[PDB]
């Protein structure tokens, strides 16, 4: 029902990179979740049965080449769930004569490795009050200048109680999950017509992949478990708006691909999950693809916006 | 208890089909992948595919797609490889193997089926005895004349091991196999305790065991 | 794909030595990497993998290290039952392909074979055929001579050999040589012999029987 959230930027050198534990502290249990932005976005969600567990960091195996065991949360013996959310890839499809809910959505262009990426420093973002910090990135190489004046920004938020954003898309939250705000602003399309969208791979169990359960879109729900509650889950509205005050005639369709069971190597690689999970080969990856071939777009004013919790447990019931 | 129990070994005729099998029992089947592997007489080993049982989910090897299909039963927890189109190339062992949890090895094998493609028929064998004639006396069996590979020799039911020699089969001129499997044993027992050989041919489904006695 | 480079191909070492074999891959396989031994007859059995970690009920002097393209199976103390062939196997890009092999040969002291010699049965014998089996056991190194003679007269073309791989108890081979004969042929013949010729012998070892 409520939980006490600490925060905290970790940090290490030499090669210092965006580390950022949440703890939300229950009863008889803790919530961890590390986020980070070493390798593509990503974030390791840790449920423990004590009010005592830590998590350690060992920087120079962390960015060495085997980093397997430099994250651990301890006791080992108190995990009841540990998975992996992470972004992989920015994807840009030409619609140009696409029909709306065609997959793929349209001509894919070569997609932004995520891995790619540079990142601001997150200390500066870090906001106690509101439970919040945000990493925002451009690629590396970027020879034409697409994000010269450009950015991507995965915000994210923790929470204490249970409650309702005023703000659209308003996911009812619960003590135990976070939101993560994604928002491409400014970046320059590779031709008119282009929808934008990312790829998510999860950390399946098994061999297999869970599939998405599911008014207008404002007043929907899609929700991805990882297994039978309580356990490792994502909520979100099929919903992305294409203005920053989030107007409902901004609105844009978020269409979520049928999950595939995916190999590593078929994803940029993760130092941030090898070091937790060790070599693995079970993800479950989609496509997330915001808005249709005509109506508002991402070409309106460059930019997009989607919301999702992560969290575990039960999911909030947002009914 | 994971056990990963593979169909008897096969004679299959040139240009004809086969499906071999492999039942997974002592664990959710549906858990963990299963990968096929090929082994040619006297060579590597060879990667096929991996398959889901829950989803039949698969991945194949580029040499091997249409000359391989996976499938699974998840009732009776039984994976299926078959082969098609059957030449001299495709005689092998052929192992089904179940992946470790995060699917980065192969943990638990089992163990082989081995395929020959000919036009020949089957043929069991004739197992005869090798009679015993500082105290340590050698016996054995003659396991000759059979088609095809491979044969397996015990003695005693299993509860013979040390000192047992089984050779390698040599091809005779006759196109058929033969091998003789021998064991070491005080000669002061051989008046009391009785050796016998217990063969096993699957191609011809001849199982023979043949006691080995002083001449 | 990724390429695999196993070295080397064959290794021989005495009990006790430390060995080590190296997979080289093409790309980085961020250690997604297995080793297997597989003894004779047998199905290969999982040693290291994640290029580290030991399989439970693995022998500790087996381990496994390396990262990026350069990755190491080392055997320490190496006992006879190491005998055998080992192969490593990636688990980055499909296809999940193997490297080439690695034979492991044990060097040990030179062995004289004790010989055997077997009539052909009775039971065979109405089937109209003759084998006759000459055993030489647990010797070493594996070139040995075997000649057969019948009243005194060597044979040729009608014997065939087979070899076993060495043991995995004492390092040493086997091997028997048969003779096949019509029953007609072996029944106007009285003495059977077999003449063996190995290194480890003073001079040639005979054995033989006279029909009957
Ligand atoms: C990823 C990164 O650059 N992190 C840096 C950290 O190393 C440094 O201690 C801090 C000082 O304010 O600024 C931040
Ligand atoms: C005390 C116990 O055994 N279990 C409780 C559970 O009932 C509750 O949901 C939570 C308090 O928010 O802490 C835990
Ligand atoms: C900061 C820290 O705890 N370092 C230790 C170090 O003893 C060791 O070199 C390595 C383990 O492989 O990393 C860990
Ligand atoms: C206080 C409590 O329940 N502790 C449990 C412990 O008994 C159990 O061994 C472990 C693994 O499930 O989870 C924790
Ligand atoms: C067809 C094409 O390639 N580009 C056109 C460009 O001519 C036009 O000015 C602009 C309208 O916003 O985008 C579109
Ligand atoms: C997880 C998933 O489905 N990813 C797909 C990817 O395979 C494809 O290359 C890209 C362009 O169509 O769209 C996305
Ligand atoms: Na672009
Ligand atoms: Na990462
Ligand atoms: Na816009
Ligand atoms: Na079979």
């Amino acid at each position: 029902e409520t939980r006490q959230v600490s925060m905290e930027v970790i940090s290490g050198w030499p090669n210092p990179q965006n580390l950022l534990h949440i703890r939300a502290v229950g009863s008889n249990s803790t919530l961890h979740y590390v986020w980070s932005s070493l390798g593509p976005p990503a974030v390791v969600l840790v449920a423990t049965n004590t009010t005592q567990s830590v998590l350690s960091v060992n920087w120079s195996l962390l960015l060495s080449p085997d980093p397997a065991g430099a994250l651990m949360v301890l006791p080992k013996s108190s995990i009841q769930f540990s998975s992996a959310l992470v972004f992989t890839r920015l994807l840009e499809f030409d619609s140009t004569n696409a029909s709306e809910g065609a997959q793929p959505p349209g001509k894919p262009y070569p997609p932004y490795s995520l891995a790619k990426f540079s990142w601001n420093n997150i200390t500066n973002s870090l906001d106690l009050a509101n439970l919040s910090a945000d990493f925002q990135g451009r690629p590396v190489d970027d020879p034409t200048g697409a994000f010269a004046n450009g950015s991507l920004t995965f915000k994210v938020q923790a929470f204490s109680r249970s409650g309702r954003p005023a703000q659209p898309p308003r996911l009812l939250h619960t003590a135990d999950v976070c939101q993560l705000e994604v928002a491409l602003v400014g970046a320059s399309p590779r031709g008119n017509h282009s929808l934008f969208g990312l790829e998510v791979a999860t950390l399946g169990q098994g061999p297999d992949c869970p599939s998405v359960n599911e008014a207008p879109a404002v007043f929907q729900l899609n929700q991805l478990l990882w297994g039978s509650s309580p356990s490792g889950f994502m909520q979100w509205r099929p919903v992305a708006f294409s203005e920053e005050e989030r107007a409902r005639e901004s609105a844009l369709p978020c269409q979520a691909s049928t999950l595939h069971s995916t190999l590593a190597s078929s994803l940029p690689h993760s130092p941030i999950v090898q070091a937790f999970f060790g070599s693995q080969n079970n993800f479950c990856a989609f496509n997330l693809t915001f808005g249709a071939p005509t109506g508002p777009g991402y070409w309106d004013q460059y930019y997009l916006c989607w919301s999702m919790l992560l969290g575990m447990g039960f999911p909030p019931v947002d009914i | 208890q994971v056990q990963l129990q593979q169909s008897g070994d096969d004679l299959v005729k040139p240009g004809a089909s086969v499906k071999l099998s492999c039942k997974a029992s002592g664990y959710t089947v549906t858990s963990y992948w299963i990968d096929w592997i090929k082994q040619r007489p006297g060579q590597g080993l060879e990667w096929i595919g991996r398959i889901a049982p829950g989803s039949s989910n698969t991945y194949y090897n580029e040499i091997f797609k249409g000359k391989a299909t996976l499938t699974v039963d998840i009732s009776s927890s039984t994976a299926y490889i078959q082969l098609s189109s059957l030449s001299s190339e495709d005689s092998a062992v052929y192992f089904c193997a179940r992946e470790i949890t995060s699917a980065t090895a192969m943990e638990y094998w089992g163990q082989g089926t081995s395929v020959t493609v000919s036009s020949a028929s089957t043929k069991g064998p004739s197992v005869f005895p090798l009679a015993p004639s500082g105290g340590t006396a050698a016996l054995g069996c003659l396991v000759k004349d059979y088609f095809p590979e491979p044969v397996t020799v015990s003695w005693n039911s299993g509860a013979l091991t040390s000192g047992v020699h089984t050779f390698p089969a040599v091809l005779q001129s006759s196109g058929l196999y033969s091998l003789s499997s021998v064991v070491t044993v005080p000669s002061s027992s051989l008046g009391t305790q009785t050796y016998i050989c217990n063969v096993n041919h699957k191609p011809s489904n001849t199982k023979v065991d043949k006691k080995v006695e002083p001449k | 794909d990724i390429q695999m480079t196993q070295s080397p191909a064959s290794l021989s070492a005495s009990v006790g030595e430390t060995v080590t074999i190296t997979c080289r891959t093409s790309g980085d396989i961020h250690s997604y990497l297995a080793w297997y031994q597989q003894k004779q007859g047998k199905s290969p059995q999982l040693l290291v993998y994640n290029a580290k970690t030991l399989v439970d009920g693995v022998p500790s002097r087996f381990s496994g290290s390396g990262s990026v393209t350069q990755y190491t199976l080392k055997i320490s103390s190496l006992q006879p039952e190491d005998f055998g062939n080992y192969y490593c196997q990636h688990f980055w890009t499909p296809p999940w392909t193997f490297g080439g092999g690695t034979k492991v040969e044990i060097k040990r002291t030179v062995a004289a074979p004790s010989v055997f010699i077997f009539p052909p049965s009775d039971e065979q014998l109405k089937s109209g055929t003759a084998s006759v089996v000459c055993l030489l056991n647990n010797f070493y190194p594996r070139e040995a001579k075997v000649q057969w003679k019948v009243d005194n007269a060597l044979q040729s073309g009608n014997s065939q050999e087979s070899v076993t791989e060495q043991d995995s108890k004492d390092s040493t081979y086997s091997l028997s040589s048969t003779l096949t004969l019509s029953k007609a042929d072996y029944e106007k013949h009285k003495v059977y012999a077999c003449e063996v010729t190995h290194q480890g012998l003073s001079s040639p070892v005979t054995k033989s029987f006279n029909r009957g």
